[PDB]
């Protein structure tokens, strides 16, 4: 998964 | 909301055959980096889920090359080129692009065999149990295929509902059949109020529904 | 060893709350998110929510908002899930699993069983299920908790035996049946005994089953 805390 | 519609619910197969499982998303699950985070997990009885495929097509390290995955957009497929005994279990697709992440409803991969009718048996409550105030009537469905079977309890020809529970064994390792046990629970006073106790069984292997019965107090 | 060590089985009364723990071992706890998954026969797998150990940031499946509270303890490398105001719908196996951003759930805990029931430890009563081919059996009734073991003729008789999954009754106590099919001819000659063991109550009972 992407993850809930990934940002960009 | 990025629900995954996974089909079919159960997939009977013969070992060595090919298996195909499909998962359809309500809208595109392509993530903003261009990747689609669509995974496939296997959960075997008594074990944790286990990762098979990630990013739609990529095999996790150690996963046999029999397993592959494909799709794009809203439509995704897991393929097993030749099914082996260790592949049996429940497969789940998983949508990891958008929160909340979601699983497909599952596909139980099982052994296909020929239709087999159940042998049906009915058991009155024991005298020992009636000493304590409850009566349990048990109906046994032995070694049938496929899994879908229906038990209907009747007391003095009146259909019962809400007073029974049942459970079904896992697929037998030798003959690939299932068995089912159903318990009708009544108070002792109710049990002594009535005479004829019957369970009627519907199954694809039976020409018509079969009823097994006893009369209380022989 | 890279592992997620989950806490043991929870036998809990309705309306109470419980803390489940997931202890990270053999990797850097704050380099991965912790995700929690609920497993049931009826709903399959469900994503409960997740926590970012580095920031304490959480996200929930709205269906579990108010039911589940996720925390992460950096100093003990442990993730926790409180499940609140338990009902029978909360009975399930709960998994934690780790996620590095953009990868996948590679390592999973072995799962924590939560069993919601008003009952306390109770040994079963064992009743006979009395009869070309005949069926006979034992009814193992009104025990808590799982499991019970059932054998026939001290384990010598395995052929034709089916021991069924227990069902949870509205009392909060389990009921289970075990049966064996045998030739109808043998019912006058051969003896059939079901051997029942419920370890939580130290109940061991053999019941002879006759026509």
């Amino acid at each position: 998964a992407v993850g809930i805390g990934a940002v960009f | 909301d990025f629900l995954m519609a996974q089909t079919p619910l159960s997939l009977p197969v013969s070992l060595g055959d090919q298996a195909s499982i499909s998962c359809r998303s309500s809208q595109s699950i392509v993530y903003s980096d261009g990747n689609t985070y669509l995974e496939w997990y296997l959960q075997r009885p008594g074990q944790s889920p286990k990762l098979l495929i990630y990013k739609v097509s990529n095999r996790f390290s150690g996963v046999p090359d029999r397993f592959s995955g494909s799709g794009s957009g809203t439509d995704f497929t897991l393929r097993i080129s030749r099914v082996e005994a260790e592949d049996l279990g429940i497969y789940y697709c998983f949508q990891g692009s958008h929160v909340p992440y979601t699983f497909g409803g599952g596909t139980k991969l099982e052994i296909k065999r020929t239709v087999a009718a159940p042998s049906v048996f009915i058991f009155p409550p024991s005298d020992e149990q009636l000493k304590s105030g409850t009566a349990s009537v048990v109906c046994l469905l032995n070694n049938f295929y496929p899994r879908e079977a229906k038990v209907q309890w009747k007391v003095d020809n009146a259909l019962q509902s809400g007073n029974s529970q049942e459970s079904v064994t896992e697929q037998d390792s030798k003959d690939s059949t299932y068995s089912l046990s159903s318990t009708l629970t009544l108070s002792k006073a109710d049990y002594e109020k009535h005479k004829v106790y019957a369970c009627e069984v519907t199954h694809q292997g039976l020409s018509s529904p079969v009823t097994k019965s006893f009369n209380r107090g022989e | 060893q890279v592992q997620l060590q989950q806490s043991g089985t929870e036998l809990v009364w309705p309306g109470t709350s419980v803390t489940l723990s997931c202890k990270a071992s053999g990797y850097t706890f704050t380099d991965y998110e912790i995700h929690w998954v609920k497993q049931t026969p009826v709903h399959g797998l469900e994503w409960i929510g997740a926590i970012v150990p580095k920031t304490g940031y959480t996200a929930y499946n709205q269906k579990f908002r108010g039911k589940a509270i996720l925390t992460a303890d950096k100093s003990s490398s442990t993730a926790y899930m409180d499940l609140r105001r338990l009902t029978s719908e909360d009975s399930a196996v709960y998994y934690c699993t780790r996620l590095r951003n953009y990868w996948y759930f590679d390592v999973w805990g072995t799962g924590t069983t939560v069993t919601v029931s008003p009952a306390s430890t109770k040994g079963p009563s064992v009743f006979p299920l009395a009869p070309g081919t005949a069926a006979l059996g034992c009814l193992v009734k009104d025990y808590f908790p799982e499991p019970v073991t059932v054998s026939w003729n001290s384990g010598a008789l395995t052929s034709g035996v089916h021991t069924f999954p227990a069902v949870l009754q509205s009392s909060g106590l389990y009921s289970l049946s075990s049966v064996v099919t045998v030739p109808s001819s043998s019912l006058g000659t051969q003896t059939y005994i079901c051997n029942v063991n419920h370890k939580p109550s130290n109940t061991k009972v053999d019941k002879k089953v006759e026509p």
